[PDB]
């Protein structure tokens, strides 16, 4: 039972309105990682965007300054037993 | 054929559970080139090369013995499907040079294991 | 043991329709033998389809999943047949036909799992 | 069940001293044929040399003249269930 979430997630660079996001890989074969992040304050609606299983970055575009991001990264991942399956979150926050 | 039905089965069944308990406890090891699926496929080379030998030498044994050896255990413990789906998932994920190493490893590698398995017993003869 | 019994039932089918399928078949055309090439293309098709069908149903049973996958599909399809059809080609001087039967086999049951895959995948 | 024995077993050409032997080949993947021969007359030692299974023809060499020779052919193929098999034979008579 390897663990298929990511870990080490963090902001490596931010704009008042972007923030580039990193992680460590986990040690499965990740199809694709699913980027979810929305306001920490409430009920403003999450989105979310793929990016492909080779890249362990994604650009966060469009937010507004000096506010309070949730952002959370899940995989969808290749296992034997599972098939493709979805990974739970790492999550973290942000204020631009 | 029912006998024939139950060779098929008894060895099927022993070779589906050793591909299962194998697969399940090593894949996850190194997930470019899942180790439980690679030495279930080579392993399963070897014994059919070394009964492509063997049965060639002692051509009056029973058909119930060879098919349950080689449709039924080699048949089982092997695996074309899951091969592609990890493939396919490497493909998926444009990891395509390990998905192109997995495809020459369990080919050249399963071929190199029935030639071990052929000419092991050949010369021991 | 639940798990156990999914392998074997679902491994049992599977063996059963390759021995019955290889058997009548093979023969046929020996160059590249029909009924082993069948059963790894249907195996393909239908873990393609298991693919793309147990991502969007993520809380099905593993038991179900186990049958389909490690049992029929592990069961149907196989290497060692496809190896010494390969090997028998390659003692006998046919390199031609061996070489064709390791791309068919590959990119063929490659081929089903995208067919299986996509056909899912764009059917909602 | 398809006959893995050849067929059409003859002699195409022969001098005092050899023959040159032809076979419609079986409907299965033959490794090598053994051809066998030797003096027909039983007291003389039978000799056998293989081909391979891309070749349809052979040369025996080394004969005596004015000899009745008895020829046989049988294959080494592979098939489903049998794995690597001998053949039942073909065989005929020639005299040089
Ligand atoms: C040779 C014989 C075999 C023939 C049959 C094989 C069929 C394999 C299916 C490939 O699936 C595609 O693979 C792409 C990667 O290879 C993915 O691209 C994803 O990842 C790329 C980067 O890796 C991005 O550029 C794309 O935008 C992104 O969709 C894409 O989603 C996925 O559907
Ligand atoms: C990847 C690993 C694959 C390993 C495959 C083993 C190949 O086996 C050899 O193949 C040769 C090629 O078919 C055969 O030669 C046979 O055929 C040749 C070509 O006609 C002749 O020159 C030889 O004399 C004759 O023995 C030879 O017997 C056989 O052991
Ligand atoms: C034998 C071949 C059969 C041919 C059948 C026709 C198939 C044509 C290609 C389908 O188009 C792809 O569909 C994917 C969706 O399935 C998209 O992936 C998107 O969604 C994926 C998850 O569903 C992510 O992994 C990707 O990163 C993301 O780009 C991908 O962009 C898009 O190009
Ligand atoms: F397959
Ligand atoms: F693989
Ligand atoms: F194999
Ligand atoms: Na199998």
């Amino acid at each position: 039972s390897v663990s298929s979430v990511p870990t080490k997630l963090e902001v490596v660079a931010a704009t008042p309105t972007s923030l580039l996001i990193s992680w460590d890989a986990p040690a499965v074969t990740v199809v694709h990682y699913v980027i979810t992040y929305g306001e920490t304050g409430g009920n403003s609606p999450v989105q979310e965007f793929t990016v492909p299983g080779s890249k362990s970055t994604a650009t966060i575009s469009g937010l507004k300054p000096g506010v309070d991001y949730t952002i959370t990264v899940y995989t969808m991942y290749y296992s034997y037993s599972d098939l493709y399956s979805y990974s739970s979150p790492i999550s973290i926050n942000y204020r631009t | 054929m029912i006998k024939s039905l139950f060779a098929v089965i008894i060895g099927g069944s022993v070779g589906c559970t050793l591909r299962w308990l194998l697969s399940t406890k090593f894949n996850s090891l190194f997930p470019n080139l899942p180790p439980g699926t690679l030495v279930v496929n080579l392993l399963a080379g070897l014994i059919i090369g070394t009964a492509l030998a063997y049965f060639l030498r002692q051509p009056h044994l029973d058909p119930f013995w060879k098919l349950m050896i080689t449709t039924g255990l080699c048949g089982g413990l092997s695996t074309f499907s899951t091969f592609s789906v990890e493939v396919f998932a490497l493909l998926q994920a444009g990891n395509y040079i390990w998905a192109l190493t997995s495809v020459l490893v369990h080919v050249i590698g399963s071929l190199i294991m029935s030639a071990l398995g052929f000419f092991i017993i050949t010369i021991l003869f």
